[PDB]
RNA sequence: CAACC
RNA sequence: CGAGUGGCUUGCUACCUCGAUGUCGGUUCCCUCCAUCCUGCCCGUGCAGAAGCGGGCAAGGGUGAGGUUGUUCGCCUAUUAAAGGAGGUCGUGAGCUGGGUUUAGACCGUCGUGAGACAGGUCGGCUGCUAUCUACUGGGUGUGUAGGUGUCUGACAAGAACGACCGUAUAGUACGAGAGGAACUACGGUUGGUGGCCACUGGUGUACCGGUUGUUCGAGAGAGCACGUGCCGGGUAGCCACGCCACACGGGGUAAGAGCUGAACGCAUCUAAGCUCGAAACCCACUUGGAAAAGAGACACCGCCGAGGUCCCGCGUACAAGACGCGGUCGAUAGACUCGGGGUGUGCGCGUCGAGGUAACGAGACGUUAAGCCCACGAGCACUAACAGACCAA
RNA sequence: GGUCUUAAGGUAGCGUAGUACCUUGCCGCAUCAGUAGCGGCUUGCAUGAAUGGAUUAACCAGAGCUUCACUGUCCCAACGUUGGGCCCGGUGAACUGUACAUUCCAGUGCGGAGUCUGGAGACACCCAGGGGGAAGCGAAGACCCUAUGGA
RNA sequence: GCGAAAGCCAAGGCCUGUCGGGAGCAACCAACGUUAGGGAAUUCGGCAAGUUAGUCCCGUACCUUCGGAAGAAGGGAUGCC
RNA sequence: GUGGAAGUCUGUUAGAGUUGGUGUCCUACAAUACCCUCUCGUGAUCUAUGUGUAGGGGUGAAAGGCCCAUCGAGUCCGGCA
């Protein structure tokens, strides 16, 4: 993928439960897999800010519940490092549901997003209210 | 089904024993290209700090922007090429033929060797030039040594001696180039060889850790879950199969870890100066203060503070040189805190 | 930059920026300040702080 | 599959 | 239908072991095989492209995470370049596990008149040992080569030290009616592996500073105990990874394959002689070890009445003993002291305030006070201690 | 089959069961995915009434399953604490020992060799280590069979 | 303090749960403390560890042999002067 | 409201016991030990001393358990070489 523009310490693994920062009707997402990732023996697959992941809906509306969808990680509690040396961290871990074309399934994003996630997913960004 | 997995640790840096010479010894040298010139230099590690640099990379989306970069401060005072050794090619490889020494010696070079009192530089030179006429001359190298005394933070006064190859134009020309340096007094500096922005390979003897177990030394797993409470926590599963009925040298075991020579490739020289611009408030921890000739190396360098590190023009650079990077800031914030 | 907590200048190439839930941003110069903030202490009530001084 | 069936 | 190869399954035999070679599965750690799943290079196609399908060379590297089940296998899920198979006493219990299997207790079904039986099911159910030799990982002392210091050589030896992927430009281009949709090359990044390092972030930090509960020292001050910190908050050095840095290109020879010249065979023919090319594979490049390489090495200087070395002393860039390294007055090597740089968070005492209370008394607040206390770091400084002195040596 | 053996021929209930071989039975629930678990169905290899059937509040260091919470069980390991370990004084055993023994790769051999054969490697001694091998030590195999053995 | 509970302290007893000396004291082992983010992914199985916790107030389901279930659950309070 | 029942609850009160760690130990401190966790603790309770039951016999809320480290028939000596 296109360089992210910052170094990331993945703060999530397969199985982690995160916030769905949108209005798709999904409230909580479970990480199932990480796009393009391949680990090593015994290593739990990890995902962090900027990765595209496959998720299952754990909490939300009946129609959304249990659906296996694609998403993009927009916030994480574990710090990331920007070119100027500063570390950046969020209040929670969150992702936004996305389609085949990486366009947000929802109409609105909830909460801030990392600028780096913009470079990658512009259409996701063109839905963000706050970009930090 | 027993999943695959690469083995633990590299088999390419063995045996993992205590280094024989604390002074690093390059086992390779740059190729002959430019004008004749000494292919290396040395200094003493002081510590680290960081600097803000203007992205120099012409292919980076950030070209021309502020960028914080880690730097290891190495004190690199002038050294003294004290002699010119000549190697001759033989059926059994390269062998020392003779050496051409000088008269002017640093006041304390006698703390390491028996300094010459009676030597014939012309007889030696004569034998060398005849070797060249015959076409039996191998490469040409300079016996070099440091001046620890010039570095206050380093307690040693005894000079560290190393042989550094001289490459360059034609042999005849670099032979003459070698002799010129030596004759003077051999005194040369970091500037004379490197330029800020070029890539250097740094060699040094890593920090010693004495005896350590397989987990730390080779990176094998610790025993997991229930297997961690029965009496075995940091011991590998087994030393090998029933057959072969012997333990292979490839199974990870305890032993000396650290204090090994390492040659780290493509280290970018961020800046070569002199003074106290890089020094840190309160002084570098366990080292002291810097106020003299110094070199800022991008990233990390093997070895503890005070150890002798060696520089050599990168023999396998991946990127082209982007000379004299613009340094907008050099942290002097205390390293204690 | 200045530390949004204690008031001292943040040494460049240092510190962490915490992004609040509502999108706000707090630039901390160190863990000490972050940790006091997590305890719910307000910088003005801590004598050692520039904000206080 | 680790004896008996 | 016919001919074989393997020794992964099963069967057969009863050769070895019953004065015992511990029994499935898993796990951990190491080496290997190729009948190749991916990656490299090719050939064919019912090959436009993209993509399939089949075949060849090839074992360098990779081949992962999860749900049921003790399971092997298998079924299933999301990822992936791919998530290949097999050997090593079905590698691996003087390594682990003990779910299964495999005693003694008990139940069910079936069988048995009964005692009792069942690779049928089910609940419970014990795992000893201070390593002699050998093997290897690291560390020393000697001898040999035959006075000392310093610097090297390189026979050999090890490496995967690098493997793979995504994205952008190429290009909505070549190709194709359209749909769809490449490549050479140049770039940015990710991942797995590898070595190292601590400026940054993060952990630790029973150094240290503070808060505070119970109790004891009459109160105060200052302390002990509450497990090797009572508990809680912060955290220096150091050590660390979750942090940071670095880890090619290019040559040479080939395989499959593409060809050239070319005859046997006037022609033809990539082959018989000769030659041009051509794989992640082989060799070199690069890193690491390496004078005990018995052809036991090379060079320079010093010394043979003295070069150098040992003991001794102060110490760590070193360290389980040993080893290693630095300094020893021609000195800043360690400590003290003073600064600097750091940690904590505002000391004791006193003064004002303080809900009240006749008063006594009074939790606590402000000031004095960026205070007090403390520091495994740095500088300065010969104040103390590196003194005195003994010995070997061609 | 629409009686026959041998008296009767399974009623109420329960049912893929701690009983179902087939079997991961079929449907549903739950999970991204559930040979598990629960509900239903059920022709029950081979359930069933004091050989007690069914059912059941309370109880339980009894067996199985799910959820919330939490966490170094795990990703993936780090630093620290105390006692050992290491060095020194003193004290001072045992196990085990046919012999020889510096081994490695192959082969051979009663087919599972440090000792045979061919090669390779190998200067002696010592310290620490984790245990690959000595089909390691410990116990005349408890399994299996055999004995005109025992209980 | 509810307490013959814990913890601390008297009276009384002891330094004999009887080998010491030394190395910032390495690997490794026994006990144990602290671990960012994720939170059972580990495993036959949450085994081990942890979480909760005392007292008062509010409030408390299915089911039930009407006893119980029940401290269900869930919520709030807690010092000193 | 009183009352204070219960093979009733909590409880390392004393005392009794022992689910798990398959922890420590396994030439042991110990021929059955140590630590944490755990169960019972007004009763078919626990416990001291005395006393009775004897080997094809006892005793057994039944495990072939126990009858002096010995039990699907104790120990000793004899039969017996
Ligand atoms: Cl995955
Ligand atoms: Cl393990
Ligand atoms: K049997
Ligand atoms: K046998
Ligand atoms: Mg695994
Ligand atoms: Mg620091
Ligand atoms: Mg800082
Ligand atoms: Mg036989
Ligand atoms: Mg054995
Ligand atoms: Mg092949
Ligand atoms: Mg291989
Ligand atoms: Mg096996
Ligand atoms: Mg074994
Ligand atoms: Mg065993
Ligand atoms: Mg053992
Ligand atoms: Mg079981
Ligand atoms: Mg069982
Ligand atoms: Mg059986
Ligand atoms: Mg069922
Ligand atoms: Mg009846
Ligand atoms: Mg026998
Ligand atoms: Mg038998
Ligand atoms: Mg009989
Ligand atoms: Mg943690
Ligand atoms: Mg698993
Ligand atoms: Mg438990
Ligand atoms: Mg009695
Ligand atoms: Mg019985
Ligand atoms: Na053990
Ligand atoms: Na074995
Ligand atoms: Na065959
Ligand atoms: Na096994
Ligand atoms: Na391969
Ligand atoms: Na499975
Ligand atoms: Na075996
Ligand atoms: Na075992
Ligand atoms: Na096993
Ligand atoms: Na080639
Ligand atoms: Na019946
Ligand atoms: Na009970
Ligand atoms: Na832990
Ligand atoms: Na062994
Ligand atoms: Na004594
Ligand atoms: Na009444
Ligand atoms: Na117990
Ligand atoms: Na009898
Ligand atoms: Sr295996
Ligand atoms: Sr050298
Ligand atoms: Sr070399
Ligand atoms: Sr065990
Ligand atoms: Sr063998
Ligand atoms: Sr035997
Ligand atoms: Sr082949
Ligand atoms: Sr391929
Ligand atoms: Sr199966
Ligand atoms: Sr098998
Ligand atoms: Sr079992
Ligand atoms: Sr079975
Ligand atoms: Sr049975
Ligand atoms: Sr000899
Ligand atoms: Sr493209
Ligand atoms: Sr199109
Ligand atoms: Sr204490
Ligand atoms: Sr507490
Ligand atoms: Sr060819
Ligand atoms: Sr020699
Ligand atoms: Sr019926
Ligand atoms: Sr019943
Ligand atoms: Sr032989
Ligand atoms: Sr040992
Ligand atoms: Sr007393
Ligand atoms: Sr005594
Ligand atoms: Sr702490
Ligand atoms: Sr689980
Ligand atoms: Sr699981
Ligand atoms: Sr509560
Ligand atoms: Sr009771
Ligand atoms: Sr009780
Ligand atoms: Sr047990
Ligand atoms: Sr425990
Ligand atoms: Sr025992
Ligand atoms: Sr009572
Ligand atoms: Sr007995
Ligand atoms: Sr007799």
């Amino acid at each position: 993928m296109e360089a992210l523009g910052a170094d990331v310490t993945q703060g999530l693994e397969k199985g982690s439960l995160i916030t769905c920062a949108d209005n798709t009707g999904a409230r909580e997402l479970k990480v199932i897999s990480v796009h393009g990732y391949s680990g090593t023996k015994n290593r739990l697959p990890k995902a962090g800010l900027g990765d595209k992941i496959t998720v299952s809906v754990t909490k939300g509306t009946p129609e959304m519940r249990r659906q296996v969808l694609e998403a993009v990680v927009v916030r994480q509690r574990k710090p990331i490092r920007r070119p100027d040396g500063t570390r950046v961290k969020f209040e929670d871990n969150a992702a936004v549901i996305v389609d085949e074309n990486e366009d947000p399934r929802g109409t609105e994003l909830k909460g801030p997003i990392a600028r780096e996630v913009a470079q990658r997913f512009g259409s996701v960004a063109s839905a963000a209210t706050m970009i930090v | 089904p027993q999943p695959s997995r690469p083995r633990k640790g590299s088999l390419g840096f063995g045996p993992r024993k205590r280094s024989t010479s604390e002074t690093p010894r390059f086992n390779s040298w740059p190729s002959d290209d430019g004008q004749p010139g000494v292919q290396g230099f040395a200094g003493y590690k002081a510590g680290m700090t960081h600097v803000v640099l203007v992205n120099d990379e012409p292919n980076s989306p950030r070209e021309g922007m502020e960028e914080t970069v880690p730097v290891t401060v190495i004190e690199t005072p002038p050294m003294r090429a004290v002699a010119l050794r000549a190697y001759e090619d033989t059926p059994y490889g390269q062998r020392p033929l003779t050496e051409v020494w000088t008269d002017e010696f640093h006041s304390e070079l006698d703390r390491t060797l028996d300094v010459p009192e009676d030597h014939d530089p012309d007889a030696a030179e004569e034998q060398i030039r005849d070797a060249h006429e015959a076409g039996d001359l191998g490469d040409l190298r300079l016996i070099t040594h440091t001046v620890p005394d010039a570095v206050p933070s380093v307690p040693k006064k005894k000079p560290d001696v190393m042989e550094t190859r001289v490459g360059g134009g034609s042999v005849s020309d670099r032979l003459d180039h070698a002799l010129d340096i030596v004759e003077d007094g051999g005194e040369h500096a970091m500037n004379d060889i490197f330029r800020a922005g070029e890539y250097a390979d740094v060699a040094g003897v890593t920090k010693g850790k004495g005896t350590q177990g397989p987990v730390k030394r080779w990176g094998v797993q610790k025993r997991k879950g229930k297997h961690a409470r029965q009496g075995w926590r940091r011991r590998i599963g087994n030393l090998g199969p029933w057959n072969p009925s012997r333990v292979r040298s490839t199974v990870p075991q305890q032993g000396q870890t650290g204090y090994h020579q390492r040659t780290e490739l493509n280290k970018r020289l961020i800046d070569i100066g002199e003074g106290d611009e890089p020094t840190v408030d309160g002084g570098f921890v366990n080292y002291g203060e810097v106020d003299g000739p110094y070199t800022l190396v991008k990233g990390s360098v093997p070895g503890p503070d005070k150890r002798l590190v060696r520089f050599r023009p990168a023999v396998r650079p991946n990127d082209q040189p982007r000379l004299d990077p613009e340094v907008r800031y050099v942290s002097n914030e205390s390293n204690q805190g | 930059r200045e530390c949004d907590y204690c008031g001292t200048d943040i040494e460049p190439g240092t510190g962490t920026m915490f992004v609040h839930k509502d999108g706000a941003t707090t630039h901390f110069c160190s863990s000490k300040c972050e940790n006091n903030a997590d305890l719910g202490r307000e910088a003005r009530n801590l004598e050692w702080t520039d904000t206080a001084r």
